[PDB]
């Protein structure tokens, strides 16, 4: 590699993703959004389901 | 990132002293070692002198010895070659170089080089 | 020569700006952003202040900028100080070659 | 997966695309799931000469 190659002759850094979704037991997910809290009003609520 | 940066260039007198400087960016400048390489006009490359990445290490050129001095100092990341006895064959553009990408002991990593004229 | 063109000579007031230029060929600046801005005192080494057109590498305070327009590069100094006096020097790589600016000495009266 | 290819060569990355990439160096399947991340890298991978 060249730093003066025409851009097709330039090296590049790839990196590739592959998971299985056979459903295994969950490893990985990452939301976890938490609203802060509110009392003395009936309220809708998702406590951890 | 990885950049090397000559100087120390000037006129100076034949017999007279000099000081070279190089500035290196981008990488590890204490890991590697460093040289000294010019090109006087009409004549080829000439390596001048090297230094190990430590700095216990100097290595000179022959037709250089004795008048040149190579030195670093790995704290500013800095290298540097002190001509004294300057003659009239040292007039170059001055390169520093090392191997940060292939070996220690190569030059793949260049400046463009600083310009010394001896009068 | 074949150097990039920059004044020989610029000037500032202590706390003011001012801005160098830096005009080279379509080889050099207008052909890769391989630009580079030094401050330099001749006997001793430049100090890089400026590699990749804008980007500041450490210990340049942000008064020192940089930017380009086609083959011409610019360099701003805000807030100039007396120790910003000394030579100032565009370079670009290219690949088979770095090349500085002929350089502008910078007298901050 | 991590690696460096050419940079006219980023393309043979792809479920059961054809070319020097993905021949004989490494091919992934034509139902392949994932995704795949590639940029150029010339500052670090790239010397003079």
């Amino acid at each position: 590699f060249r730093p003066t190659y025409g851009v097709g002759h330039q090296p590049y850094r790839v990196v590739v993703l592959s998971f299985e979704l056979l459903h295994a037991p969950a490893t990985v997910c990452g939301p976890k959004k938490s609203t802060n809290l509110v009392k003395n009003k009936c309220v809708n609520f998702n406590f951890n389901g | 990132e990885v950049r090397l940066l000559e100087s120390g260039g000037g006129l100076v007198q034949p017999g007279g002293s000099l000081r070279l400087s190089c500035a290196a960016s981008g990488f590890t400048f204490n890991d590697y070692a460093m040289s000294w390489v010019r090109q006087a006009p009409g004549e080829g490359l000439e390596w001048v002198s090297t230094i190990s990445y430590s700095g216990g290490s100097t290595y000179y050129a022959d037709s250089v010895k004795g008048r040149f001095t190579i030195s670093r100092d790995n704290s500013k990341n800095m290298l540097y070659l002190q001509m004294n006895s300057l003659r009239a064959e040292d007039t170059a553009l001055y390169y520093c170089a090392n191997g940060v990408a292939t070996a220690d002991w190569y030059f793949d990593l260049w400046g463009r080089g600083t310009l010394v004229t001896v009068s | 020569q074949s150097a990039l063109t920059q004044p020989r000579s610029v000037s500032g007031s202590p706390g003011q700006s001012v801005t160098i230029s830096c005009t080279g060929t379509s080889s050099d600046v207008g052909g890769y952003n391989y630009v580079s801005w030094f401050q330099h005192h001749p006997g001793k080494a430049p100090k890089l202040m400026i590699y990749d057109v804008t980007d500041r590498p450490s210990g340049v305070p942000d008064r020192f900028s940089g930017s380009k327009s086609g083959n011409t590069a610019s360099l701003t100094i805000s807030g100039l100080q007396a120790e910003d006096a000394a030579d100032y020097y565009c370079c670009s790589y290219a690949g088979t070659y770095t090349v500085f600016g002929g350089g502008t000495k910078l007298t901050v009266l | 997966d991590s690696f460096v290819i050419r940079g006219n060569e980023v393309s043979q990355i792809a479920p059961g695309q054809t070319g020097n990439i993905a021949d004989y160096n490494y091919k992934l399947p034509d139902d392949f799931t994932g995704c795949v991340i590639a940029w150029n890298s010339n500052k670090l991978d790239s010397k003079v000469g």
